[PDB]
Parts: structure tokens; C-alpha cells; sequence
């Protein structure tokens, strides 16, 4: 709906990308780090990336737009 | 007293010459012996001063209509630096 | 003949200021200045008409100021050189981030 | 025959005054000699008993815009009789005419042809120096430095005149050089 | 051998040279150069991380290690001092292993988001890995992670791939002048933050973005969009100041991607200010595209130009000729001014001038309107004098050589004007001046420093240059430099700094305002991109027409609107404070149906009946050969040939009115700035 | 038929271009009939034109730029008739068939 999706997007039938990603709820985590590789299989997804969740808002993931938080502090 | 009457005469006059060249020694010495009266004569002449590392020494001055004239002082002596001057002040202005 | 007469420049291209290696340096090229480029209507693709848009970067490269001069005058394009600018080594010393300050004023 | 006997036989045989330069690499042997002397050294190492380099594989131009002499002709060569090639080279500029050597290799009569197409080289003594791959009526020499990649004109078909013609070129989408250096 | 990047070596005196050996070679160097230097000048580039040459040795990285004959452990030669007899290797097993070990380590917990960083193809991280540990990784534990801080609008910040080389703590606390950033705890686990949420507020701190050899700081507007192979360079200058600060510029199309400095050891040293970095954005917003007269509602409407040339010839022959008035932008190029100039003369008017302060000043001798010291000779002087001037946010180089010069040799700063917030310590002598005369009247502990000073400087802004005791001022500035010998055959400590980019060229060319009040008698106005002039002042029923490429308040005045080049898509001269003159370079074309300036005013005076002796630039520079022939004469450096005695002596009453602020907004200063996203959230959060 | 060896001075050269120019004039029946130009243009200013590239280069001392110059205009002219691109008011490389320029210019573009 913003603007960076209506420079392509042209059909409003279908969730846009970024609104898609942003109905994901963020997945908890037991620690203050975990390692996003975006796919069950890593050879399938995207390298692998360390995210720190030391911060309260939920940590996003560079590549695949998944979010973590720490699940007890 | 033609030196009191430059500004009736002209709207701007320009002095070129070389910071360091021999050939610029008549007018840098003319500049620096004259622009004192010149300029106190003549409050609101514009006498611009202007030195390149390898000009000529040369001196326009600027009358109605955006019309120009210009003497060229290569091979000339301080005194006739000034009557050069006076000739453009009394003639063509 | 039409594109004989064109203004160009003779330049050595400076480092780039985003990392600190010099391996890039000493060549000189020839800038064609082609500044003639819009927006093709369909795609908006970047379209040009000037058949000198990017030999000069690409293809066309001189190992010297002399060669590009020579190259250039030989062709009959009016040249402008622009000097390179060049970093001057200045005595550094590690001791010199523990100076004393001196006595108190 | 390897490379180490036909660099050492050359230097005790060839005239002294035919060779500036001889590398012996494993990238090959290399002779390079004066525009005026290539004919005589390249039917030398035809005719030779101890040479018999029989075959011309090819010519070709190199063009070297830093250099007064910007084009280099090199010559690739080759021995059936003692299995072993050698590359002979000369450089040439925009109006110096080289000496062809198609009575000496039938087979070199197009590759001068192209080199002229391709980079404006001409032939002294060749029958028939005319381009051979560009268009008809072209100008310029495409595979020059300088010559732009895109070229100076288009073809398309004229509706009104009925016919196909050439225009100055005009680029939808320009090509993109990316400088990796 | 050539030195690496052909860097210049200088000699105080041959007897102070050593001699020592660079993998087997000769190399002479300067007593107290490093061994990095030495290998630099034996052409042998080193790699390296931390160490800038700019900024203070750290000797943290350990990339730069050599092996040294007799030393025992590989010697880290940014920080070594060179010595005599001295035999340095640097492709020796021991020094290839140390760089392949070092790279190894660098690499180990270093993000795997290459295809993601903006440092992606011009990075110093890939090039070594490439380049000497060409090892393949064994890491195979976890990787630490860093959370991103904000740091304001401009440097955007992923400090995953932070390698802690502490060069943008130095800058800051060493180039900037304003100490925000610092590495925060110990060990693996330390990081670069401010530790207390703040922005940085520094004009200086885009160049954090240069100097960071990874993508741990990068531009936030420039964020993702280009790669660096598909972006063209083109060397040219900034006209957001009168500094002229060299820069490049990099377009990708017709579009203009991002601006990074460029070296110029005399003006700039390879740093640019935030307005030059990022005003970039404004060059594609509300440009002026096309000739527009008023229609009959009182609403423009776009025609062609010869219409909208043949409206204006025909309404200028019907006034009076001292009703023209002709005033040239902050922007303009000297070919330009100097065609406005013909032309308003040809009409038989002398009002022409520039927009700014020193609209009406005596420009007779040069010396009177340049930073005579020159801008590396400041690095000399051991006392600065500021009066009526804010350097930082007029002339922001020439703030950073002062506080480099004051960081580096102690030299004193004595500040006299409004209240301000320097990177700096300075002393505040007063406000207006009445400082003025108790400095020239002496008895006082900054008077006998000045007196106690072997090399000062007075640095006089040109804001003052606009004051009605204009004259009172200069007189009582130029006889506190000859009371203390400032002005001598081997220094010129005087120095007047200008704050616009056309000032000196209009200066140089004559440009002079005669008449204070002819702005309020005109009926024809011709507004050459001069944006910031008062437009009120002009009377309701003259003709404005207005020439530029922006513009905000003389657009909606104009009855007659010209679109003009800007400096990015032109080849025009432009004189910076210090009488230095350059050109810029065309880096992409003009937008719309624009023209440049210069021919737009040649083909109204065309129109107008008035034969100008050029058709072309070329003829242009001749003329300006006859005017200001240093003008054409571009880069070269030049000392004054005349100074204060030839100046009469006035004898004006000094007014109690004290020194005004001329830069209100650092970021708002030109059209360009003013219609750039980016400059306005700096002026909203920065400011 | 070969190549010819360069002209050793500037008389043998001015012999070819002599003969280029009576080769390149014996041509133009054949032109004019190849491209229809009966109603278009004279054969004379055909003649006219090709003097008049001989003299635009009339400067030239070189004898080595004169026989590239003359193999050229051979090559031109063999394309010309043996390979002809009819246009309309164009053959090859030629046309056939009160304010100063700095106006127009301006009111065409602002790339002069
Ligand atoms: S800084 Fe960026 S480009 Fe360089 S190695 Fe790290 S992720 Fe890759
Ligand atoms: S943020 Fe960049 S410049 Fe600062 S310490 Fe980390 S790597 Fe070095
Ligand atoms: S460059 Fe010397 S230790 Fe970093
Ligand atoms: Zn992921």
C-alpha cells in the first residue's frame, strides 16, 4: 500500500509483500542470540544470519523478514 | 584638475598587469604612486585593480552604453602611464 | 567530420574516496562529456543518441598524459588537461597522541 | 623440433638485421621483425629446409592507441613437417601500407582483407583489398579502440521510400558500462 | 619508483633524510616518517584498516604487519618510525602468513551479508580477503551479533560488520571536533555507539560514511539504491559555499546518485561538509522546466522560448535605463555574470550585482575580499581573530582548518560577534564594535597575545560587508593588522571570507551595486537564479523576470520565468575565498526544455537589439580576459600584488549595532538546499 | 590491379589522384542512371562535388595521407555503383539533389 510497492505493484486482490511478512508473529527465542537461515534446508534459503535480541522491539531478520524476540527477557 | 573629474567622465576604469614580470614595473609603480589621489579624488569611481601571472599591462575604461577603450602600456614610463590616463578621461568620454 | 570538432578533457581519475587502496590510479583517459540521455517512454530505460556514451570509460585508455594529448590532437578534438590532485606525505608519529600538555597555566 | 631448437637455430641462421626481438616462452616462440624485412623472413621460414613452416593459420591486428605505431600484425604459423608454431609480429600505423605475403600463403588473401576492414591496415601487392565483413559502404574500422561498440548508425525499413535505410544510431536503453575496477 | 597514488614527499632539508631498504631497494625518506611511508614512497602499497593518514595512529587492525630484519615479531608498520640502515619485507612467508592469520580473524564473526551491504564492490574487507588470505574459512562456531543504533537521518548504521578499527572515534574527536561517538565496554563484546540515545549533529559527519572501510556506516538517503560499478564518476566542485570544495559525483542515467569528496590537499583534504554531501536530492525536484509568462489570471503558462524572449525585449525597451536592475544568483557561474553584466551596460544601466552581504563593497584591490593566508597556510598561523564571522556554518572547511590547525599547533582563537557554538575552545571577546575598539585601543590579555603572536590571522566575515559603518569597520580591522605587523612580505595574516559560491567572480568582474536604493526605483528586474534577494522591496507594477532552476518567493513574483541549468549539468567558473579558480564539469543533462545561463542571457540581449562581440563560452572567457584575466587563468595559486596603503583614509563614525547572524540554517542556505528532502529533516531533527 | 606501393613523393601522388578523379568522373552515366537522377540533379554538380572534396583536402603534404585518402575514395566509389543503397536526396556520403546562428541554435537545443 505504500509507496515503494505501488512503483510494481499494480493489482490491490493480493497482500503486498511487506504487509504479508508483517502478519507473521515474531517467534521466541530461549537466548539473546539465534541464527536465521530462512528455509528448514539452509542450502535452500539465504546465508545465515546472527541476530541479537538484547533489545525489546522485535529483531528483524535482513534477508527473509522474520522476527524474533528474547521469550522470557 | 582633470583628476578631480574621472567619475564625470568614465563609469569604471581597469587596470591589468603582472605581480612580478618587469614588463608590469611602469604600472605597478603607477598603481602604487596614484590610486591614493586617484581613488580620495574619486569616492565612487570603481578603479579595479586586477593581476594575472602573465598579462600584459593593459588599462580599459568602461563609458556609457557599455562602450570600452584600451591602452595597451608595454614599453612605457610612469609619467606616461598618467597621460595616458588623462587622454581617457578628456577624449572619447 | 560532426564528431571530429567535439570539446573533450584529458584527466587522470582521482582515488575514490571510499577505500583506502591506490591501485587505480595513474591512468588517463579522455572525457567525451556526453551528456545528452532520457527516459525511453515504454520502460523507462535510460536511452542516448551520442555513439561516444561510454567508449571513454570503457575502452578508450592511455597510459600517459603524452599519449592522450597526442592521441587527441592527432584526431583534431579540442583538449583541456586537468592536473591531477596529490596527497603530501607528512612526518607522522605515533608518540605524538601521549604530547605533554605542559605545566598548568 | 621444440622451441628451445628453433630459437637457437633461428639466431645461428636468420640475417641478423630481420629480427628486433625473440622471446621463447611456453605462450610460444615469438619473432618480432621491421614491416620491410616480413616478407623475406616469412618465405625463409617457408622455403628452409630446417624450418618448413608450410601453413599460415592466421593474421590478425591489435590495436595499441599509447603507441605511435598503434597496430600490431601477428602472424600464427605453423610446421606440419617438424609439428611446431611460431608467432612472427610487426606494428604498423594508419597509413604505413605493409607488405601482403599471399604469394607466399594463398590463405592469407582474406585475413588481409579483414585486418584492413577491421582496423584500416592496408596490403601492398594484394590483388583484391576490399572489406570483406561489414556492411556495404561502411565507415570506419570497428575493431579500433575508439570505435564506438554501438556504432554510428542504424538500419530500419522506410515505409514511404519503400525500402530499408540507415540512420544515425538511437539506443532505447543505453548500454551500461560497469566498471569493476 | 613512483610513489604510491603519486604522492608528493617534501624535504625541509636533504641532510635530514634516511636511507632505508623496501624489499631489497633503495628508498630516501624524511627523518620521522613510518615504515608504512617509506613503503608508500617505495611504491609498495600495504594493507591496511585503522591507519588514515588523516587521523591519529591506532595500530589496531594488525593488517599492516611486516617483517623487519633483526626484530623479533612482525612490526606493525603504520606505527613503526622508519630508521636508518632499516631493511623492511613485506611478502615474506612470515609477513603473508601474519596478514592471512589477521584476515582470518577479521572474518570470523563478520555477517555473511555481502549481497545486502552497500559497501558490496568497493569494499577493502573483500579486496584483501581476496588479495592475501586467500584461506578458506574454518570457522564453524556462532557468530556474535551486534542490535543497530540510530544515529540520525543521514549515516545509517549495521554494526555487525563494525571491525572496531576506531576511525570514526578519531574523527570525530579529532576532525569534527564534537566528541559523541565512542567504543562502549571490553573484549570481543565492546561497540561504536554514542551510549546515550543522540544523533550525530556534526556538519562534518557524513564523512564517518567515507572513512569506515565496511558497511557498519553508511548513507541512510543513498541506502541500497546503486551499486558502485554502474554509477559514473565525474570530478567537478560544490557550489553550496564559497569554499569550493572538489567533489565527485556519481549518476547513474540522468540522475545524480550520490556526492563523495575529493582530494585537494589546499582546500578540502578528501572531506566535504553535510550540505555538499546531500543536497544532491533537490537537483530533481521543482525544476523550473520550461518558459512560462503570466496569463491573463494572473497564472503562468508554458510557451516556447522565442515567445517568452521576444515578451521580455519587448517590455525592457519600454523603460527608462536606470530602471534595469540586474542581479546575479549565489550559483552563477562567471561567464553568465559577465554576459548579465554586457548586457545590463549595453542597455545603459550600471545596476548590476550580486545577491548577498557584499553587494556594494569596494572591490578595487583583491585583497580586500579573499582569505589572503590561503586556506593550508591557516595550518601556519598561532592566533586567529574572528570578527562578524561563524565559520562553521560559513565556510565549513575552513572551520575544520582552524580546529585542526588549534588541535594540532595550540593556536589561540578570539571571537568577537553574536553568540555561537564553536567545535572548538575560543575565547568571546565581545559582540560588536565597541570590541572592536578596545582591541585597537589595546590593554587588554588578548591584545598583548596578539601583539605575542609570530603569524596571526583576523579572519573578517563578509556579513559585515552589508552594515552602514561599513567603512568604520574595515578601518578599524585594517589598523589593528598594521598595529600588529599581521600584513608582512613573508604573511599575509588578513583574510575576509565569503559565503557564496559567485561572490568572488562577481567581485573580481565588477559586479558592484552603486546605487544602494535601485531595487525600490525599478520597473524592469532581471533575477539571475538570486533566490534570496528581497522581492518586496521591488515595486508592485516592475517587470520581474526571474532565471534559474529553482526558486521559491521571486517565482511567484516573476511575470516572466527562464529555466536555467544547474551546476551539475554545466561546465561553468566559479572563484572560491581564496582567489583559487575552478571549473565544474557536466555530469548529467538538463531537465526539460532549461538552457544554460550564459546563452540565455546572450539570446534575450539578441532579442533586445544589443550585439554582444560572443556566440560561444570560448568568446566569453576573451571577454573575461579584458576584465578579470585570473578568471581564465583556472587553478592557479597567486599572492596579492598591493594591500592595505593604497586604501584612503576614512574617518567614519563606528556604530554601536552588534555583529548579526548571517547563516540562519546551516542546511537551508540555497534553492538547491531547499528543495531536498534530506536537508529539511536535517534542519527538523539536526538542527 | 594490386595495391600499389606508397607514392614516394608528392608528384607521383598528385598522378594518382589525377587518375581517382578521371575514374571517379568517367562514373557518373552509370550513377545517374543506377539512382534515376535525370529530374534531380545535373551530372556537373557531381563533377563539382568530387572537386570540391579534392580540394577540401588540398592542404594535405603528406604523399602516405594522400594514398589512404585515394584508396578510400576508390572504395566509396566502387560501393556507390557496384553496391548501391538508394536513398532519395542522398548518395553515400553527400546531399544530392536575419538572425545569426547562435539563435537557432538556442531555440533547437541547449547541446550545440
Ligand atoms: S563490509 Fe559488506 S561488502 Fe565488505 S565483506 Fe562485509 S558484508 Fe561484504
Ligand atoms: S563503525 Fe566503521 S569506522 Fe567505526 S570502528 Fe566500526 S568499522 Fe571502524
Ligand atoms: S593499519 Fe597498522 S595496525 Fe591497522
Ligand atoms: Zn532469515
Amino acid at each position: 500500500v505504500g509507496n515503494h510497492t505501488a512503483k510494481w505493484m499494480q493489482d490491490r486482490s493480493k497482500k503486498s509483500p511487506m504487509e504479508l511478512i508483517s502478519e507473521v508473529p515474531p517467534i521466541k527465542v530461549d537466548g539473546r542470540i539465534v541464527a536465521c537461515e530462512g528455509d528448514t534446508n539452509p542450502a535452500l534459503g539465504h546465508p545465515i544470519e546472527f541476530i541479537c535480541l538484547d533489545l525489546n522491539e522485535p529483531a528483524i531478520c535482513k534477508y527473509c523478514g522474520l522476527r524474533y524476540v528474547q521469550d522470557h527477557h | 584638475a582633470w583628476r578631480g573629474s574621472i567619475s564625470k567622465s568614465m563609469k569604471e576604469l581597469r587596470i591589468l598587469l603582472c605581480q612580478s614580470s618587469p614588463a608590469s614595473a611602469p604600472t605597478r609603480t603607477f598603481v602604487e604612486k596614484n590610486y591614493k589621489d586617484l581613488k580620495s579624488l574619486n569616492p565612487k569611481l570603481p578603479i579595479l585593480i586586477r593581476e594575472c601571472s602573465g598579462v600584459q599591462p593593459q588599462m580599459w575604461a568602461r563609458y556609457d552604453m557599455g562602450v570600452e577603450r584600451c591602452v595597451n602600456l608595454d614599453g612605457l614610463t610612469e609619467p606616461q602611464i598618467l597621460k595616458a590616463l588623462e587622454n581617457l578621461v578628456k577624449s572619447g568620454a | 567530420e560532426e564528431h571530429l570538432s567535439r570539446k573533450v578533457i584529458i584527466y587522470s581519475p582521482a582515488r575514490t574516496a571510499t577505500q583506502s587502496g591506490s591501485g587505480k590510479l595513474g591512468k588517463w583517459k579522455i572525457n567525451f562529456v556526453s551528456t545528452l540521455k532520457w527516459e525511453n517512454p515504454l520502460m523507462g530505460w535510460t536511452s542516448t543518441g551520442d555513439p561516444y556514451a561510454n567508449v571513454g570509460d570503457s575502452a578508450l585508455a592511455f597510459d600517459s598524459e603524452e599519449a592522450a594529448k597526442s592521441f587527441a590532437e592527432r584526431h583534431g578534438w579540442d583538449y583541456k588537461v586537468k592536473k591531477p590532485n596529490t596527497p603530501l606525505l607528512k612526518v607522522k608519529s605515533y608518540s605524538d597522541n601521549f604530547k605533554w600538555k605542559g605545566n598548568p597555566q | 623440433m621444440d622451441n628451445q631448437f628453433i630459437f637457437k637455430y633461428s639466431w645461428e641462421t636468420l640475417p641478423k638485421k630481420w629480427v628486433k626481438k625473440m622471446e621463447r616462452s611456453e605462450h610460444g616462440n615469438r619473432f618480432d621483425t621491421n614491416t620491410d624485412y616480413l616478407f623475406q623472413l616469412l618465405c625463409f621460414l617457408k622455403l628452409h629446409t630446417y624450418t618448413r613452416v608450410q601453413v599460415l593459420i592466421d593474421i590478425c591486428g591489435v590495436d595499441y592507441p599509447s603507441r605511435k605505431r598503434r597496430f600490431e600484425v601477428v602472424y600464427n604459423l605453423l610446421s606440419t613437417r617438424y609439428n611446431s608454431r611460431i608467432r612472427v609480429q610487426t606494428s604498423a600505423d594508419e597509413v604505413t601500407r605493409i607488405s601482403s605475403v599471399v604469394s607466399l600463403f594463398p590463405s592469407a588473401g582474406w585475413w588481409e582483407r579483414e585486418v584492413w576492414d577491421m582496423f584500416g591496415v592496408s596490403f601492398i601487392n594484394h590483388p583484391d583489398l576490399r572489406r570483406i565483413l561489414t556492411d556495404y559502404g561502411f565507415e570506419g574500422h570497428p575493431l579500433r579502440k575508439d570505435f564506438p561498440l554501438s556504432g554510428y548508425v542504424q538500419v530500419r525499413y522506410d515505409d514511404p521510400e519503400k525500402r530499408v535505410v540507415s540512420e544515425p544510431i538511437e539506443m532505447t536503453q543505453e548500454f551500461r558500462y560497469f566498471d569493476f575496477a | 619508483r613512483n610513489p604510491v597514488g603519486g604522492a608528493r614527499v617534501h624535504f625541509s632539508n636533504p641532510e635530514d633524510a634516511i636511507e632505508v631498504f623496501v624489499d631489497g631497494y633503495a628508498v630516501k625518506v624524511p627523518k620521522g616518517f613510518t615504515v608504512l611511508q617509506a613503503c608508500e614512497v617505495a611504491g609498495v602499497d600495504i594493507p591496511r584498516f585503522c591507519y588514515h593518514s588523516r587521523l591519529s595512529i591506532a595500530g589496531n587492525c594488525r593488517m599492516c604487519l611486516v617483517e623487519v630484519e633483526k626484530s623479533p615479531k612482525p612490526v606493525a608498520s603504520c606505527a613503526m618510525p622508519a630508521l636508518p640502515g632499516m631493511k623492511i619485507k613485506t611478502d615474506t612467508p612470515i609477513a603473508k602468513k601474519a596478514r592471512e592469520g589477521v584476515m582470518e580473524f577479521l572474518l570470523m564473526n563478520h555477517p555473511l551479508d555481502c549481497p545486502i551491504c552497500d559497501q558490496g564492490g568497493e569494499c577493502d574487507l573483500q579486496d584483501q580477503s581476496m588479495a592475501f588470505g586467500s584461506d578458506r574459512g574454518r570457522f564453524t562456531e556462532m557468530k556474535r551479533s551486534v542490535v543497530d543504533k540510530n544515529l540520525g537521518p543521514l549515516v545509517k548504521t549495521v554494526m555487525t560488520r563494525c571491525i572496531q578499527c576506531t576511525r570514526c572515534v578519531r574523527f570525530a574527536s579529532e576532525v569534527a571536533g564534537v566528541q559523541d561517538l565512542g567504543i562502549l565496554g571490553r573484549g570481543s563484546g565492546e561497540e561504536i555507539g554514542t551510549y546515550v540515545e543522540k544523533l550525530m549533529t556534526s556538519e562534518l559527519s557524513g564523512n564517518v560514511i567515507d572513512i569506515c572501510p565496511v558497511g557498519a556506516l553508511t548513507s541512510k538517503p543513498f541506502a541500497f539504491k546503486a551499486r558502485n560499478w554502474e554509477l559514473k564518476a565525474t570530478e567537478t566542485i560544490d557550489v553550496s559555499d564559497a569554499v569550493g570544495s572538489n567533489i565527485r559525483v556519481d549518476s547513474r542515467g540522468p540522475e545524480v546518485m550520490r556526492i563523495i569528496p575529493r582530494l585537494n590537499e589546499d582546500i578540502n583534504e578528501e572531506w566535504i561538509s553535510d550540505k555538499t554531501r546531500f543536497c544532491y536530492d533537490g537537483l530533481k525536484r521543482q525544476r523550473l522546466s520550461d518558459p512560462m509568462i503570466r496569463d491573463s489570471d494572473g497564472r503562468f503558462k508554458a510557451v516556447s522560448w522565442r515567445d517568452a524572449l521576444a515578451v521580455v525585449g519587448d517590455i525592457i525597451h519600454q523603460v527608462k535605463p536606470d530602471e534595469i536592475v540586474g542581479v546575479a544568483g549565489q550559483l552563477s557561474d562567471a561567464e553568465s555574470m559577465m554576459v548579465l553584466k554586457d548586457f545590463v551596460n549595453r542597455m545603459g544601466s550600471d545596476n548590476v550585482w550580486c545577491e548577498g552581504t557584499a553587494a556594494g563593497v569596494d572591490a578595487d584591490l583583491r585583497y580586500s575580499y579573499l582569505m589572503n593566508t590561503s586556506i593550508s597556510g591557516l595550518e601556519n598561523a598561532d592566533l586567529f581573530l574572528l570578527i562578524g564571522t561563524q565559520p562553521r556554518v560559513e565556510a565549513a572547511m575552513v572551520n575544520a582548518r582552524i580546529c585542526k590547525t588549534v588541535r594540532a599547533s595550540n593556536a589561540k582563537v578570539g571571537y568577537v560577534g553574536p553568540p555561537a557554538e564553536f567545535n572548538y575552545d575560543c575565547k568571546h571577546l565581545g559582540t560588536g564594535p565597541d570590541t572592536l575598539k578596545e582591541i585597537a585601543e589595546g590593554r587588554h590579555p588578548f591584545c598583548t597575545a596578539l601583539k605575542n603572536a609570530k603569524n596571526p590571522a583576523i579572519i573578517v566575515g563578509a556579513g559585515l560587508f552589508n552594515r552602514t559603518d561599513k567603512n568604520a569597520i574595515l578601518s578599524s580591522v585594517e589598523s589593528i593588522a598594521q598595529a600588529n605587523n599581521v600584513v608582512r612580505p613573508d604573511w599575509n595574516g588578513l583574510n575576509f571570507l565569503l559565503q557564496y559560491a559567485a561572490q568572488a567572480a562577481a567581485l573580481d568582474l565588477g559586479l558592484i551595486q552603486q546605487s544602494a536604493k535601485a531595487l525600490e526605483s525599478a520597473k524592469f528586474v532581471y533575477l539571475m537564479g538570486a533566490d534570496d534577494v528581497n522581492v518586496d522591496k521591488i515595486p508592485k507594477d516592475a517587470f520581474v523576470v526571474y532565471q534559474g532552476h529553482h526558486g521559491d518567493k521571486a517565482v511567484y513574483r516573476a511575470n516572466v520565468i527562464l529555466p536555467a541549468s544547474a551546476f551539475t549539468e554545466k561546465e561553468g567558473t566559479y572563484e572560491n575565498t581564496e582567489g583559487f579558480t575552478q571549473q565544474t564539469v557536466p555530469a548529467v543533462p538538463t531537465v526539460g526544455d532549461a538552457r544554460d545561463d550564459w546563452k540565455i542571457v546572450r539570446a534575450l540581449s539578441e532579442v533586445s537589439g544589443v550585439k554582444l562581440p560572443y556566440n560561444s563560452i570560448e568568446g566569453v572567457r576573451s571577454r573575461i580576459k579584458s576584465v578579470a584575466p585570473n578568471l581564465v587563468h583556472t587553478d592557479e595559486r597567486e599572492p596579492a600584488a598591493f594591500g592595505p596603503s593604497l586604501k584612503p583614509e576614512c574617518k567614519e563614525a563606528m556604530s554601536t549595532t552588534p555583529f548579526q547572524t548571517v547563516v540562519e540554517n546551516f542546511y537551508m542556505t540555497n534553492s538547491i538546499t531547499r528543495a531536498s528532502k534530506i536537508m529539511a529533516q536535517c534542519s527538523a531533527v539536526l538542527l | 590491379i594490386g595495391v600499389p606501393p606508397n607514392s614516394a613523393n608528392l608528384t607521383e601522388a598528385r598522378r594518382r589522384v589525377f587518375d581517382f578523379f578521371r575514374a571517379a568522373c568517367r562514373s557518373i552515366p552509370t550513377i545517374m542512371d543506377i539512382y534515376n537522377l535525370q529530374d534531380v540533379v545535373a551530372p556537373s554538380q557531381l563533377r563539382y562535388a568530387i572537386s570540391a572534396q579534392i580540394r577540401n583536402n588540398a592542404h594535405i603534404t603528406d604523399p602516405k595521407v594522400i594514398d589512404l585518402l585515394i584508396f578510400k575514395g576508390m572504395e566509396e566509389l566502387t560501393d556507390i555503383v557496384d553496391h548501391a543503397k538508394q536513398r532519395h536526396h542522398i548518395i553515400g556520403q553527400y546531399v544530392v539533389g536575419g538572425k545569426t546562428d547562435f539563435l537557432k541554435n538556442f531555440y533547437t537545443s541547449n547541446y550545440f
